[PDB]
């Protein structure tokens, strides 16, 4: 996250912190998700093409740092990994950016709800907020572009929602922006998602709930002039979500 | 890796 605020868990206790493991043993920060349930997280499919095997992931649930445990954190293997199957990869973008992992620990139990650790509620189908209104993005991305390293603490920033006719123009993405995604950006320009909050959520409260609204999916640079954060539009995937969910 | 790609291995 460009910009914004470091934050803690209990600010964003559905954020899921997904980690690959090595060979000789080494673990390492891969993307984002969201809890949407005791037993599944949800996150972009980009995260796990290259590596597609469920046994090599890692999820922590009521995590705040990155490289470091926090107390009250929960651990799980992944059970099931979930890929959408019309995914593809253009020069630019990623298309149907969506992925499901079933977690569950050890102990043979998914996650059990605390202060630390909550499940967030889906949207309606087709029913986004207008565009102007305000979200959050929450993650372990980069603090600027040009750094090598990620913020060993996590942080989250508010974005603005962009029209698609806006997005759509050649000035920012034309084309490569689809309606099963949405934009989002700085008015300034001047916060962002970055390089690493990838399958992390995009959060506004449509009515009176807080709702997963988007997936950090892609944009060109980070907090970018005309170069919008762009995110998988949860609102057009439910009945995918809720067919693969249904077990 | 899409040139407009965030994931932490691109
Ligand atoms: N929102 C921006 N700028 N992004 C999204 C995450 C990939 C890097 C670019």
């Amino acid at each position: 996250i460009i910009g914004g605020e470091f934050t803690t868990i209990e600010n964003q206790p559905w954020f899921a912190a997904i980690y690959r493991r090595h060979r000789g043993g080494s673990v390492t920060y891969v993307c984002g998700g969201s809890l949407i349930s005791p037993c599944w997280v949800i996150s972009a499919t980009h995260c796990f093409i290259d590596y597609p095997k469920k046994e090599d992931y890692i999820v922590y649930l009521g995590r705040s740092r990155l490289n470091s445990n926090t107390q009250g954190e929960m651990k799980f293997e992944v059970e099931n990994l979930i890929l959408h199957k019309d995914y593809s990869a253009d020069t630019l973008a990623y298309h149907n950016d969506i992925a499901l992992l079933k977690i569950r620990s050890k102990e043979g139990r998914c996650a059990q709800p605390s202060r630390t650790i909550q499940t967030i509620a889906l949207p309606s189908m087709y029913n986004d907020p207008q565009f102007g209104t305000s979200c959050e993005i929450t993650g372990f991305g980069k603090e600027q572009s040009t750094d090598y390293l990620y913020p060993e603490q996590l942080k989250m920033t508010v974005v603005k929602l962009i029209s698609h006719r806006e997005c759509q123009q050649p000035h920012y993405y034309g084309s490569e922006v689809t309606t099963k995604m949405l934009c989002a950006a700085d008015p300034q320009w001047k916060t962002d998602s970055c390089q690493g909050d990838s399958g992390g959520p995009l959060v506004c409260s449509l009515q009176g709930r807080m709702t997963l609204t988007g997936i950090v999916s892609w944009g060109r640079g980070c907090a970018l002039k005309d170069k919008p954060g762009v995110y998988t539009r949860v609102s057009h995937f439910l009945p995918w979500i809720r067919s693969h969910t249904k077990e | 890796c899409p040139a407009y790609s965030a994931y932490l291995d691109c």
